[PDB]
Parts: structure tokens; C-alpha cells; sequence
């Protein structure tokens, strides 16, 4: 009814901030496990950063969220960034070739992911990439998991966290059924996909560490922005 | 026959029989040996646990025996103000923690944990299944045969949303709201593991090593 509105929204927005895998035109470049490929990693750094600014772009499409104290849209958002950029790079993988493909088509493999600045988080991001598949997930329901995860009334220095646990009430529904729909016969698949959410926050966290790391070992490597971006 | 696959009831039982020098590092460490005691006997009394494998038994359990301990602890403070109280009946405030380094992990497990559980009221049975569904940890590594682990979670799953749907049908989302505690949970066990150089648990015994002495007796 009104959770379908809710729901082709969602996916819009993450459709209209996300292009799908399969529509994407790829393009690329012996190489081997190396400590880092500066070259990659400006690639990548570049990359990211525009994913991080469609994925503000994205939240603002979410109903409701714009309609918070910019306070707490800045915080939700950079507490979530890390989380739906893995999320999303995640949902861009191509088992049969083990690459994942960017926004712009570019398609890395493994070793170039490694290479590029996964480091030591390669092989684990890799290996939830995988456990997405089962999964089938399909736009309405990364964006609704990428939704679920931003608004998250936990997040610490919160203004109004009632506020936001009030904002997520809808959007758990929303997939609940949505995903039941899709998958009649299997009920676990809302727990499931949801709680991926966990093993999301187990990477992001390490991410967060190795981010740290390459912001010493590379001059003025990644400058803030989501604040300044939502402000403007 | 959804809780007959996890009797709900079977799971409440696990939590009740389990049910519980003085310094913050102290205190904690006593107040987490004492549970890690009776962590076996706890996970014995939820469903088909005992019929898994015993080496796979023993790899759910020091996956997850900081977050299960964090989370009755939580639960447990739900009463009290501004502070944990430990198993052994001592009442940790925050100042304490800040004390011992903790005062960050603290705040989050009073903010993220207690303070949630309080506000939608977990009972004693939804704790206990959503301490079951982190028992069954189908991605611990070493898993013999961890289909059977993630069936088994499945069907917690299953019994607890049955339940909800029961108990408290005016909240369609209470199911839900209650598992985004897990992702909590693992955050926060997370930042604990981190100090464990300074809280030495079980006299410093491999962990593993005694799971698996109280296992096999
Ligand atoms: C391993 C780790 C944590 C290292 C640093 C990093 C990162 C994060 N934020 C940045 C912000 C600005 C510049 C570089 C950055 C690099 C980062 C980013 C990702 C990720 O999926 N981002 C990402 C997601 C999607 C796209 C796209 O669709 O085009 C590009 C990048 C995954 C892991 C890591
Ligand atoms: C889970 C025990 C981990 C102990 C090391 C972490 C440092 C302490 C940080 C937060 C304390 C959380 C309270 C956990 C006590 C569990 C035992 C009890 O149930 O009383």
C-alpha cells in the first residue's frame, strides 16, 4: 500500500545513485600481491569519493531523512559511508571472474582489488561479497538494507535518536514483506539479509582502521567532506 | 511446528538455570570467569546444541562467549542506572569504567544495549533466543558442518519471530527491532576483545583450551 510507495522509492534512489552490475559496460587495467599500487589507489580513491557522494545524494532521496536535524543527517552518514560503499562495491561482483565492478565499469580483480587498497581486507570483503549471492538481492532490497543500515538510531551523538529509530520502523517492514514476497517459500531470507548488517559492521569497522593507515601513508589521502557536502 | 523445531520455552529454561579485592578490572574479570563457568551448562539446555559435533561445539562457543556474556549482562542492567551489574551482583557505573579504560565499550553497551533493551522491554525469552541465534554462528571458522549450524540459527529464527508474533501481536516489527541488537553486540564484543591484555579471564587460560576441558568432561 503505502509500504510500496516506500518501497519503489528506495529503489529508485538507490537505482537512480547506484547503476546495476549487469548494465554496466566493463574495462580495465602480470601483476601480484604488492603492499599497494599508488596508481590503483588514485583510481580507487577517485571512485570512492564519487560513491560517497552519490551515497549522500542517495540518502537525501530517502523519505524522511532530509526532514532531521542536519546535525544528526551528518552524523547517520558518516557513520554509514564505509558500511554502504562495501555494501554496494560488494553487490558488483562477478564470481566466475572474481572481480568487482565500479561505478564507471571499472572492473579489478582480486589481485588488483589487494593492490588498490583492500590490503589486508581483501580476501575478507571478498568473502562476504560471496555470502551476498545466496542472497539474490535485487536493487529495491540493497537499497533497503543500504537505507536500514544509514538510519540507525544507535549511532552515538545522535540529537533526536527516537526520531531516527521512528524514520528505520517503516523501511524493516518495507523489506520484510518485500523480501518474503519475492521468496515465498524461504521466511528466513528477511533475518538473513538482514542481519548481514552485522557482518557489514565487522568489515567496516577494520576498514575504518586500515583508512587511518593510508591517510599517514599518503599525503592528504582522502579530505572530509561528507559534512561540508550535506551542509551546501 | 515452528517452536516445536526451538521450543521458545526450551531456550527460557537455558537462560534461567543459568541465571547468576575489588577493583573495576577486578570485578569484571570475576564477574565474567564466574559466567564462563557456566557457559557450557548454559548452551547444553538450548535445543540440539549437545547433538552438534563436540569439536564444532566448542568453535561456537569461543566465537561467541564475549558477546553472549555481554548480552545477559546488558539485559541484566536493564534495572539499575548509569552502570552494569556484573553477575556477582556488582553494581560497575561508568565512572568506574572510565577508570579502567573502558568508559568508551561502557557507554556503548549502556547506550546501544541496556538502554534499548529496557526501552522495548526484551523479556527473558527474547534475550535468550537472540543469545541461541549467537550460539549458532554459521560463519565461525573451522566449522565442520556449518549448514547444520546456520539451520539451526534458522530455526531460531524461525521460533522467535513465531513468539513475537504471539506475545506481542500489535508489534508486527518487534521481531526485527529485536535482532538489530546482534549487529550492536558484535560491534561492542568487538571493541572488548581489544581489552583483554589487560582483563585477564580464567588466569589467563587459553580460552579454547577451557571450553573444551568443560566440554568433554
Ligand atoms: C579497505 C578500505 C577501508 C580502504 C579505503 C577505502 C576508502 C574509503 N573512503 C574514501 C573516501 C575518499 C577517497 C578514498 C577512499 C578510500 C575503501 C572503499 C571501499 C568501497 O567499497 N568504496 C567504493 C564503493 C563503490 C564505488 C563505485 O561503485 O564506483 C567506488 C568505491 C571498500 C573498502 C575500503
Ligand atoms: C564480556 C567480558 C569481556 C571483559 C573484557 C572487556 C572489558 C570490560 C568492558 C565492558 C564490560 C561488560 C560487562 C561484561 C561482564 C560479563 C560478566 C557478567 O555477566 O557480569
Amino acid at each position: 500500500p503505502e509500504v510500496g510507495e516506500l518501497i519503489e522509492k528506495v529503489r529508485k534512489a538507490h537505482q537512480e545513485t547506484f547503476p546495476a552490475l549487469c548494465q554496466l559496460g566493463k574495462y580495465t587495467t602480470s601483476e601480484q600481491r604488492v603492499s599497494l599500487d599508488i596508481d590503483l589507489w588514485d583510481k580507487f580513491s577517485e571512485l570512492s569519493t564519487k560513491c560517497i557522494i552519490k551515497t549522500v545524494e542517495f540518502a537525501k532521496q530517502l523519505p524522511g531523512f532530509t526532514t532531521l536535524t542536519i546535525a544528526d543527517q551528518i552524523t547517520l552518514l558518516k557513520a554509514a559511508c564505509l558500511d554502504i560503499l562495501i555494501l554496494r562495491i560488494c553487490t558488483r561482483y562477478t564470481p566466475e571472474q572474481d572481480t568487482m565492478t565500479f561505478s564507471d565499469g571499472l572492473t579489478l580483480n582480486r589481485t588488483q582489488m589487494h593492490n588498490a587498497g583492500f590490503g589486508p581486507l581483501t580476501d575478507l570483503v571478498f568473502a562476504f561479497a560471496n555470502q551476498l549471492l545466496p542472497l539474490e538481492m535485487d536493487d529495491a532490497e540493497t537499497g533497503l538494507l543500504s537505507a536500514i543500515c544509514l538510519i540507525c538510531g544507535d549511532r552515538q551523538d545522535l540529537e533526536q535518536p527516537d526520531r531516527v529509530d521512528m524514520l528505520q520502523e517503516p523501511l524493516l517492514e518495507a523489506l520484510k514483506v518485500y523480501v518474503r514476497k519475492r521468496r515465498p517459500s524461504r521466511p528466513h531470507m528477511f533475518p538473513k539479509m538482514l542481519m548481514k548488517i552485522t557482518d557489514l559492521r565487522s568489515i567496516s569497522a577494520k576498514g575504518a582502521e586500515r583508512v587511518i593507515t593510508l591517510k599517514m601513508e599518503i599525503p592528504g589521502s582522502m579530505p572530509p567532506l561528507i559534512q561540508e557536502m550535506l551542509e551546501n | 511446528s515452528a517452536n516445536e523445531d526451538m521450543p521458545v520455552e526450551k531456550i527460557l529454561e537455558a537462560e534461567l538455570a543459568v541465571e547468576p579485592p575489588n577493583d573495576p578490572v577486578t570485578n569484571i574479570c570475576q564477574a565474567a570467569d564466574k559466567q564462563l563457568f557456566t557457559l557450557v551448562e548454559w548452551a547444553k539446555r538450548i535445543p540440539h546444541f549437545s547433538e552438534l559435533p563436540l569439536d564444532d561445539q566448542v568453535i561456537l562457543l569461543r566465537a561467541g562467549w564475549n558477546e553472549l556474556l555481554i548480552a545477559s549482562a546488558s539485559h541484566r542492567s536493564i534495572a539499575v542506572k548509569d552502570g552494569i551489574l556484573l553477575a556477582t551482583g556488582l553494581h560497575v557505573h561508568r565512572n568506574s569504567a572510565h577508570s579502567a579504560g573502558v568508559g568508551a565499550i561502557f557507554d556503548r553497551v549502556l547506550t546501544e544495549l541496556v538502554s534499548k533493551m529496557r526501552d522495548m522491554q526484551m523479556d527473558k525469552t527474547e534475550l535468550g533466543c537472540l543469545r541461541a541465534i549467537v550460539l549458532f554462528n554459521p560463519d565461525s571458522k573451522g566449522l565442520s558442518n556449518p549448514a547444520e549450524v546456520e539451520a539451526l540459527r534458522e530455526k531460531v529464527y524461525a521460533s522467535l519471530e513465531a513468539y513475537c508474533k504471539h506475545k506481542y501481536p500489535e508489534q508486527p516489527g518487534r521481531f526485527a527491532k529485536l535482532l538489530l541488537r546482534l549487529p550492536a553486540l558484535r560491534s561492542i564484543g568487538l571493541k572488548c576483545l581489544e581489552h583483554l591484555f589487560f582483563f585477564k579471564l580464567i588466569g589467563d587460560t587459553p580460552i579454547d583450551t577451557f571450553l573444551m576441558e568443560m566440554l568433554e568432561a
